[PDB]
RNA sequence: CAUAGCGACGUCGCUUUUUGAUCCUUCGAUGUCGGCUCUUCCUAUCAUUGUGAAGCAGAAUUCACCAAGCGUUGGAUUGUU
RNA sequence: CAUGGUAAUCCUGCUCAGUACGAGAGGAACCGCAGGUUCAGACAUUUGGUGUAUGUGCUUGGCUGAGGAGCCAAUGGGGCGA
RNA sequence: AACUGCGAAUGGCUCAUUAAAUCAGUUAUGGUUCCUUUGGUCGCUCGCCACUUGGAUAACUGUGGUAAUUCUAGA
RNA sequence: CGAUCGCACGCCCCCCGUGGCGGCGACGACCCAUUCGAACGUCUGCCCUAUCAACUUUCGAUGGUAGUCGCCGUGCCUACCAUGGUGACCACGGGUGACGGGGAAUCAGGGUUCGAUUCCGGAGAGGGAGCCUGAGAAACGGCUACCACAUCCAAGGAAGGCAGCA
RNA sequence: CGUCGCUACUACCGAUUGGAUGGUUUAGUGAGGCCCUCGGAUCGGCCCCGCCGGGGUGCCCUGGCGGAGCGCUG
């Protein structure tokens, strides 16, 4: 029940069983048994071995689109604010369309007047 | 990495040359691009002065020129052939800048039964009539049949590239680099260069 | 172990400490990106599916995406990957960050709530924080409000008042662009 | 300050793990050194148990008593003891 | 149970304690605790060794027309092994 | 403040290495590249946005982790 | 084969009345030329040493042919061939208390020594090696690894390069 | 003038398969970078289409939830 421990193989080692090997560059390695240990000093590669959990793992043995927009209020511009300003569609964007033209239209005849 | 210097080579006389300073960048190498035959794989690399040259890696289809009758057509690489370089890029089916290639002959076919209304490529005819039919009458005016019937005259094919055109391919040579410039561009065999590479080829094998 | 919960569609993020080993236990062994049904973490939880974002570990080294590993490893990290801003262009420096999948050993668990369930949570579910300024391209404000064609732009734009103790009251409008 | 510890000149003993002296047994043969291995025995006790004495302050050391239960090692050189 | 045999031994560290004692330098002990040496009696959970289960892979030369399956080389060699 | 562009390949220090190597003079690149400056070239191509298109990210607001760094993450 | 940014502002109005025209720049560019260069080349020139006389060539040494690669010319590298190439006119090897030159000292003339040193060229950034960006770096007041020193640490990490000025 | 005897200093030979520090290398191991062949943790687009919607008139101009087409793709 102690602090569990993987091998070579990645079989859990329990405790009391299997060996604990420590290399001279200070790293540590635990072997489940005879086998695992003298498959890693053989210096074995554990995924072209048939029985290890990494070959398992890398030959994959036993085992949409989304899009969504909200909508928030900005500082200046509240949720109302923005709704009302962005539901004009009934005719009445064409209205500031052409009372900002004929707004333009006698700025731009006051132009012709003072410029010719 | 790589370089292409000139003092790590022994002097005219053989002494050892010392360096007197380490690898620059503008003495470098890179890898060969190693062409092979399939679909379309081309990388690009930065090069001195910002400019780009094109790795070919794999390349299927190439601008060959006929050049005895100047037709010049987009065909396909089928295979590598002969390579005087190294045997071994034969086996490998690498695109150099000088290694003969079969390819494919139909662009050249379709170009010479339209320009000299003569059958080419066929055993015996009568295979294809709804275009081979309409191109060989064509029904013709008097000035377009004065056109065709004086360039009958010199419509004559070597015996080899009539054989080739029979086999439906074309051993042809690359003349652009690839790996310096990602295309494999080149130029139709005929002439003594065509049955020297065949001579050679024969000797390779059988 | 600290919990950032964050739910994007209000904001108001906030730092959430729990301690108990079976509540937390649904998170372990799962990707970042990867979409959790939050529930057992108490009944106010309920009905809510959480997405875990990120963290960070005992150390402060924050998580990666695709590392594929729990442990602490080191990356030669370009220019915009994660984790790293150059200093200067092109430089690249080998940093230790912590792969994605999670366990115990994290600090804090940053976190987004995907999908709104049955109830409110106070002090993240409620009181809307807005999103500052508003966007300053012209087809980007046209779309916001519908615009067809150059209708009234001018007086669509996004007026921000502002108000401070010495300040004399005016509004701010951004320059537009394109 | 003879006798804590030593003891000159003399003198009385014990032991047979030294070397001798002798020639009683063995010359119709008792296989002759050392080492290895293995058991047991003696105490004239090196260590350990309990003690007494000191020129025994502690520490260490020394003399003596009951005492042989247990222990008394690994190596270089040498056939060696 | 008459009788016969008999077996446990020794050391280190901590605390006591920089204490008693001693001018100082130096420096114990009793109880207690933790372990060891030598010896003895066992035992195989684990570690190691063996390994002809001639168990299962690999492999040399050869033999069965070949595949498959095998076998011989006085245990063919070798890996792992109940 | 940040994004973007440019600069950081200059200057300065030292003389360990280096004996046809560095270097000096001469000659060539018709065997190469070249930021910037300056000068040419920029309707030479027939082929439901052009009255100007799309997306993301900074700076910024907020929540943090680490002991720490000119470290950074999530939103 | 420009979806760029400022400056003063003007002209046409028939078709009309909302369009169409325009001046000074700034940024930008594929390419060409120029400038700044840079790199490899050509000829000629260097101290001491034979108690250094024969070197080079399996692992390129000299050359040819075809390629690879490099910005390009080339054994720069590969493949296939030939057996070459350099030496008493000092090759090759070793030493240098050698960065090279312009120059300094001494001064009949000829020379002999000294040039780390402010100008030109080269190299290096503790030793090596390897790279990203960029037109230009094998850059180091850029990065990666190792080696040697060495900083902090909560021991999990993190951070180094004064042969720049002091 | 030389041997011998004494005292100094200087080198030399010398068993010790002597010792130390540099430099160049064979061989084995070999970090890291670069290139190629793979790999796909994720991030977007199309086919969305369970639908309300629809206008030139069950035939969508599409303004949102939403399944996911369980494919095409970058
Ligand atoms: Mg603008
Ligand atoms: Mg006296
Ligand atoms: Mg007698
Ligand atoms: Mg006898
Ligand atoms: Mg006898
Ligand atoms: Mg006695
Ligand atoms: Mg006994
Ligand atoms: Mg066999
Ligand atoms: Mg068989
Ligand atoms: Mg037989
Ligand atoms: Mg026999
Ligand atoms: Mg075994
Ligand atoms: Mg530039
Ligand atoms: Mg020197
Ligand atoms: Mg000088
Ligand atoms: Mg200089
Ligand atoms: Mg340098
Ligand atoms: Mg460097």
């Amino acid at each position: 029940m102690k602090v569990e421990l993987c091998s070579f193989s990645g079989y859990k080692i329990y405790p009391g069983h299997g060996r604990r090997y420590a290399r001279t560059d200070g790293k540590v390695f635990q072997f489940l048994n005879a086998k695992c240990e003298s498959a890693f000093l053989s210096k074995r590669n554990p995924r072209q071995i048939n029985w290890t959990v990494l070959y398992r793992r890398k030959h994959k043995k036993g085992q949409t689109r989304r899009a969504v927009k909200f909508q928030r209020a900005i500082t200046g511009a509240s949720l109302a604010d923005i709704m009302a300003k962005r539901n004009q569609k009934p005719e009445v964007r064409k209205a500031q369309r052409e009372q900002a033209i004929r707004a333009a239209k006698e700025a731009k005849k006051a132009k012709q007047a003072s410029k010719k | 990495g790589i370089s292409r210097d000139n003092w790590h080579k022994r002097r005219k006389t053989g002494g050892k040359r010392k360096p007197y300073h380490k690898k620059r960048k503008y003495e470098l190498g890179r890898p060969a691009a190693n062409t092979k035959i399939g679909p379309r794989r081309i990388h690009t690399v930065r090069v001195r002065g910002g400019n780009k040259k094109y790795r070919a890696l794999r390349l299927d289809v190439g601008n060959f020129s006929w050049g005895s009758e100047c037709c010049t057509r987009k065909t396909r690489i089928i295979d590598v052939v002969y390579n005087a370089s190294n045997n071994e890029l034969v086996r490998t089916k690498t695109l150099v800048k000088n290694c003969i290639v079969l390819i494919d002959s139909t662009p050249y076919r379709q170009w010479y039964e339209s320009h000299y209304a003569l059958p080419l490529g066929r055993k015996k005819g009568a295979k294809l009539t709804p275009e081979e039919e309409e191109i060989l009458n064509k029904k013709r005016s008097k000035k377009i049949q004065k056109k065709y019937d004086e360039r009958k005259k010199n419509a004559k094919i070597s015996s080899l590239l009539e054989e080739q055109f029979q086999q439906g391919k074309l051993l042809a040579c690359i003349a652009s680099r690839p790996g310096q410039c990602g295309r494999a561009d080149g130029y139709v065999l005929e002439g003594k260069e065509l049955e020297f590479y065949l001579r050679k080829i024969k000797a390779r094998k059988g | 172990m600290k919990l950032n919960i964050s739910f994007p569609a209000t904001g108001c993020q906030k730092l959430i400490e729990v301690d108990d080993e079976r509540k937390l236990r649904t998170f372990y062994e799962k990707r970042m990106a990867t979409e959790v049904a939050a529930d057992a973490l108490g009944e106010e939880w309920k009905g809510y599916v959480v997405r875990i974002s990120g963290g960070n570990d005992k150390q402060g080294f924050p998580m990666k995406q695709g590392v594929l590993t729990h442990g602490r490893v080191r990356l030669l990290l370009s220019k915009g990957h994660s984790c790293y801003r150059p200093r200067r262009t092109g430089e690249r420096k080998r940093k230790s960050v912590r792969g994605c999948i999670v366990d115990a050993n994290l600090s804090v668990l940053n976190l987004v709530i995907v999908k709104k369930g049955e109830k409110d949570i106070p002090g993240l579910t409620d009181t809307t924080v807005p999103r500052r300024l508003g966007p300053k391209r012209a087809s980007r404000i046209r779309k916001l409000f519908n615009l067809s064609k150059e209708d009234d732009v001018r007086q669509y734009v996004v007026r921000k008042p502002l108000n401070k103790e010495g300040k004399k009251p005016r509004t701010k409008a951004p320059k537009i662009q394109r």
